[PDB]
RNA sequence: UGCCAGCCACCGCGGUCAUACGAUUAACCCAAAUUAAUAGAUCCACGGCGUAAAGAGUGUUUAAGAAAAAAAAUCACAAU
RNA sequence: UUCGCCAGAGUACUACUCGCAACUGCCUAAAACUCAAAGGACUUGGCGGUGCUUCACAUCCACCUAGAGGAGCCUGUUCUA
RNA sequence: GAACAAUAGUAAGCACAAUCAUAGCACAUAAAAACGUUAGGUCAAGGUGUAGCUUAUGGGUUGGAAAGAAAUGGGCUACA
């Protein structure tokens, strides 16, 4: 029985995000990729760096934006700039949201020594794909 | 849920305009065919399952049909069969049986099939049981069993469908070369890592050339030359035709077989329309579906397994 | 099995196709055949329309092939047919006119004969009863019998030669001796027959 | 109920159930049937087609007359107002 | 006629002493017993024996008797086709009665009543 | 502390995370008494007897009782 | 309407008594002690060297092929060190 | 808690099935395969609840290990 990245069947009441409801064998069939970069294509270099980098930005966004994160965080790399999209729940009063926008962009840009672009799409409640 | 359909169809049209104006087409002749190209170019998802790819479509194809309101605002139900829990089914049944009865008082292989179970389920907007379906179709046989009136025939036509069947080996028109003014036919066989192309000239010396060398030299294995001989010995043309050949990939038997297929394909221009069905039943023109099977991990040979131990 | 059950076998004989016009039920039948839009198998590479193809020789050819060598088995067979041929020519020219009328010079007729003559009529199957295995007399279906003959010839001329002796030669000897019924192969067939005769009582046990 | 039975010759569920739900019940008992849960029985032959037809058309008519009379008294109600 | 059941069974009323002690209650069941598959005997045994005798007298030269042998194979083909035919024969039933499926539907249509 | 030391009227608790042991901490309830022990009062059946404990291997009579009217007809035949 | 019988389970168709053509017998028939049960019927499972039907499609049997167990070596356990 | 000439079952969900992949079909293979079961495997991938260690059950440097009486599992190469 494969336990990989899966969400078990409950008494049937458990709310589930579209992503967490689609099991590993489904990648590239229904589900998409959470990140995008050149590094894994045939002739390409430095895949590892974009992986460490990605991981750290998962943890970073989960920690800078407490309790307000909706679904897993969507990274794109385009021509040396990062485009970080987030689905974010509405909890915070908007001031704090922009505080953290500036905070994040600046901090990251100076950490990875490349320009970062941030996008928050705000959602009233976690989207429910199944059950509920 | 009907308010949703009104709203959705409105926004669908507004978004339709919005699509045309950006995509730069006349909003009038814009089709679904164009809708597809449009989204496909705007939101290019490589994804294997095609339902999970982006869609903008008329809500009717998007959403399932609904069962309408089944009772007035007094609580009182419209249809008299409502309490059967399937009105949709038993209405068809009442009507069908009525048709039958009237037929009995009055009376004193085109590729046509009955609906599937799923199609009657779509027609009545009603879940069905196998038994139920079977019952009904049985009844339609009873209907066909008697003298068929006009409205009787229309009635059973509702539940009629029609299916295509196509069998012919597709016949290439020949090709007359400009150089000698002579006719040739160029076949392509493919077997098992090996493709071959064979040009067959209609007036031969019996000459058969392979990759620029003679066929005896290129197939020192007798078996192969026999395989080659098959189509020509079949059609009794053995000396009559002159073939040029180019084959690549795989090992010798695979090659000889590819040439078999390609040749037998290029030989159906110069043969009679009747001998074609023979070459089919000889199995000459049908590819070999047989290929190597991938090893599986934790096994040996795709089938062969590591020796299993009871203790 | 990359063929679904939808794909029926090819019928490869040419005489069938060229001359239909005198046969009604067969006209009906092959009409049904292609008209059915019947998906039909790509004909095998071993089966050819060659006028020279004897299916029995093919089977026996295969059963001699170790590993994947068609080439080698083909060659050994070819050399066996050849060897018998020349050996029978040698018997012919060294003989008297009467025996010249007698002698078979066709290696093929010699082969079908030497196999017809080596095939057992009955064979044994073990039956478990009350703890013991009894070997009981079973009538056999033809193809199993053919197989038993061929298997026996091959196993016999494989096993018991002295290593300086090539296969095609010994095989030829066994073929020509089995022709005259004096060969060890037939000793084997006979030990089958005898074992069946000794156990004949037990032919009650078998229920099918 | 124009028959009180199921084709397996037990009492039809609907009897137990109507009776269970506080619905009144009017049905034709036959010599084999059990009347006791039925609100208003009519003892009588369920099997012969003249009988079924008769009972049918009668309940039919009672219905029709009730409906007509309803309509009428509604019209009179409308004139009185 | 059906054997009298009066006074047979041990009951409170009965002044007599018991006759039948049923293992299972005497009631017609709804369903019917499923068909009993028949077993086989040894097939062909005769020709087998005759052909044995032949080889015994003839010192086991198969060429000496063609007759016993060909009749033996005649029997083998009659046997095999008898098995194929008894496999497709399932329309047999009782040959004048109905297969136990039919009986069982039919019996569910006019069931037997213990209760009420 | 670790099936050890121990506890319980019944069911039970202790084998490494014990609200049952021993000791704390809070509570509970009685209270010039409180628990433990042992005797009582109380406690079966005007209920049962196919499978649960219980219809005796069988008949007749004594003793003792209970009582409207009908209550000896025949072997479908194998008591002794 | 009567009579006969039953007050947890063992202990116990037993020990002692009484009577009998029995003298390893029959009948009548306890207590110490031990336990918190002992019993009847049922319910789903599981199981069955029960019975019946239907299968096994590399699969039990019959059958086909190629190997393991023997030899050298590689390499992993288990033991001795 | 079923019988379809139907006798108390209805039910969205997750499984199977369906579709995807193996570059067109088809079959085949791949994948998938719930709920539970075996207190099955792994505190040495990592992370943790409970416990222990803290001038050491911590952290470093230098060497040293992996010998065969056998017994056996799987392979490789043979016996021509
Ligand atoms: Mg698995
Ligand atoms: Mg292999
Ligand atoms: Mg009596
Ligand atoms: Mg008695
Ligand atoms: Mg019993
Ligand atoms: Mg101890
Ligand atoms: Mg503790
Ligand atoms: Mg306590
Ligand atoms: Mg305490
Ligand atoms: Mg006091
Ligand atoms: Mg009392
Ligand atoms: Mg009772
Ligand atoms: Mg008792
Ligand atoms: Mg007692
Ligand atoms: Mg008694
Ligand atoms: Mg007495
Ligand atoms: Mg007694
Ligand atoms: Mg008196
Ligand atoms: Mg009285
Ligand atoms: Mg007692
Ligand atoms: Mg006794
Ligand atoms: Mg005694
Ligand atoms: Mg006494
Ligand atoms: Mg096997
Ligand atoms: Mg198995
Ligand atoms: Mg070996
Ligand atoms: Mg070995
Ligand atoms: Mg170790
Ligand atoms: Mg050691
Ligand atoms: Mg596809
Ligand atoms: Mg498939
Ligand atoms: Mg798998
Ligand atoms: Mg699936
Ligand atoms: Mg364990
Ligand atoms: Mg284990
Ligand atoms: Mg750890
Ligand atoms: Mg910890
Ligand atoms: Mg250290
Ligand atoms: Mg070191
Ligand atoms: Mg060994
Ligand atoms: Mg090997």
């Amino acid at each position: 029985k494969n336990r990989a990245a899966r969400v078990r069947v409950s008494k049937g009441d458990k709310p589930v995000t579209y992503e967490e409801a689609h099991a590993p064998h489904y990648i590239a069939h229904r589900k998409g990729w959470l990140s995008l970069h050149t590094g894994n294509l045939d002739g390409e270099d430095h895949a590892a760096e974009r992986t460490v980098e990605d991981v750290f930005l998962r943890k970073f966004m989960l920690g800078t934006f407490p309790g307000c994160l909706a679904d897993q965080l969507v990274l794109k790399r385009r021509a040396n700039q990062l485009e970080i999209c987030a689905l974010v729940l509405r909890q915070l009063p908007p001031h704090k949201f922009y505080f953290l926008v500036g905070y994040s962009e600046t901090l990251l840009s100076h950490f990875y020594k490349c320009p970062v672009h941030l996008h928050l799409q705000t959602v009233p409640s976690k989207v429910v794909y199944k059950y509920i | 849920t009907v308010d949703f359909i009104k709203k959705q169809i409105e926004e669908f049209n507004i978004g339709k305009r919005h699509l045309a104006n950006m995509m730069g087409e006349d909003p009038e002749t814009f089709t679904q065919e164009d809708i597809d190209r449009a989204i496909a170019y705007l939101f290019p998802s490589g994804l294997f399952e095609k339902r999970a790819r982006p869609i903008m479509k008329h809500p009717e194809e998007i959403f399932p049909k609904q069962r309408a309101i089944q009772w007035g605002e007094d609580g009182r139900p419209f249809h008299f069969l409502f309490y059967t829990g399937k009105q949709s089914y038993y209405s068809l049944m009442h009507d069908t049986y009525g048709k039958l009865l009237d037929v009995e008082k009055h009376h004193n292989p085109i590729g046509s099939r009955w609906l599937i179970k799923e199609e009657l389920e779509e027609m009545l907007v009603e879940k069905l049981s196998d038994q139920d379906y079977a019952q009904f179709i049985r009844l339609l046989e009873r209907l066909s069993a008697l003298p068929c009136g006009a409205t009787e025939e229309d009635f059973v036509n509702r539940f009629r469908r029609s299916i295509p069947x196509x069998x012919x080996x597709x016949x290439x028109x020949x090709x007359x070369x400009x150089x000698x003014g002579m006719a040739f036919s160029r076949g392509e066989g493919k077997r098992k890592t090996a493709k071959a192309e064979v040009v067959v000239y209609g007036q031969g010396s019996g000459r058969i050339d392979v990759n620029g060398v003679d066929y005896l030299l290129y197939f020192p294995v007798t078996q192969d030359r026999e395989q080659l001989m098959f189509p020509l010995h079949f059609l009794d043309r053995l000396g009559k035709h002159d073939m040029t050949c180019a084959v690549s990939g795989g090992g010798r038997s695979a090659q000889a077989g590819a040439v078999r297929l390609a040749m037998a394909r290029a030989l159906c221009s110069f043969v009679t329309e009747d001998e074609v069905e023979w070459m089919r039943q000889a199995g000459l023109l049908t590819a070999d579906p047989r290929v190597r099977e991938r090893k599986k991990p934790g096994q040996e040979g795709a089938r062969r397994k590591f020796t299993w131990k009871k203790r | 099995s990359r063929y679904g059950p939808e794909y029926k076998d090819p019928q490869i004989d040419k005489e069938y196709y060229r001359k239909p016009l005198a046969e009604q039920t067969e006209e009906e039948k092959y009409e049904r055949d292609f008209k059915k839009t019947q998906l039909i198998k790509a004909a095998p590479a071993t089966k050819t329309s060659s006028v020279f193809e004897d299916p029995v020789i093919s089977k026996f050819t295969n059963m001699m092939m170790k590993g994947g060598n068609k080439v080698l088995a083909r060659s050994l067979m070819t050399q066996t047919l050849e060897a018998v041929k020349r050996k029978q020519f040698a018997k012919y020219h060294a003989a008297s006119a009467e025996e010249q009328a007698t002698i078979e010079r066709n290696p093929y007729t010699i082969f079908h004969q030497a196999l017809k003559n080596c095939e057992p009529v009955i064979g044994l199957v073990p039956i478990l009863k009350g703890g013991h295995f009894y070997q009981v007399p079973v009538p056999l279906a033809d193809r199993r019998r053919r197989f038993l003959a061929m298997k026996w010839m091959i196993a016999e001329c494989r096993e018991k030669k002295h290593r300086r002796v090539l296969m095609p030669e010994k095989l030829s000897q066994e073929l020509l001796e089995a022709f005259h019924n004096q060969g060890p192969v037939i000793k084997r067939k006979h030990d089958m027959h005898k074992m069946a005769e000794a156990n004949r009582a037990l032919a009650h046990y078998r229920w099918w | 109920f124009l028959h009180t039975l199921n084709n397996v010759f037990e009492p039809h569920v609907a009897v137990r159930d109507a009776a269970k739900m506080n619905i009144p019940t009017v049905g034709i008992v036959d010599t084999n049937c059990n009347p006791a849960l039925i609100t208003y029985p009519v003892p009588g032959n369920d099997d012969s087609p003249p009988a079924v037809r008769l009972f049918c058309r009668l309940f039919q008519v009672a219905i029709s007359r009730a409906k007509e009379k309803r309509r009428q008294v509604e019209a009179l109600y409308r004139l009185q107002g | 006629a059906t054997p009298s059941l009066r006074g047979r069974l041990a009951r409170l009323g009965n002044p007599r002493r018991p006759i039948l002690k049923p293992n299972k209650p005497l009631i017609l069941a709804n369903h019917v017993g499923e068909r009993r598959r028949e077993k086989g005997e040894a097939t062909c045994i005769t020709e087998m024996s005759v052909m044995m005798a032949c080889w015994k007298q003839n010192e086991f030269r198969d060429e000496a008797c063609r007759k016993e042998i060909q009749d033996f194979f005649d029997c083998a083909s009659r046997a095999e086709a008898a098995r194929k035919m008894r496999s497709i024969q399932e329309n047999l039933g009782e040959l004048g009665s109905l297969p136990p499926k039919k009986l069982n539907k039919l019996l569910h249509r006019f069931p037997n009543k213990p209760h009420v």
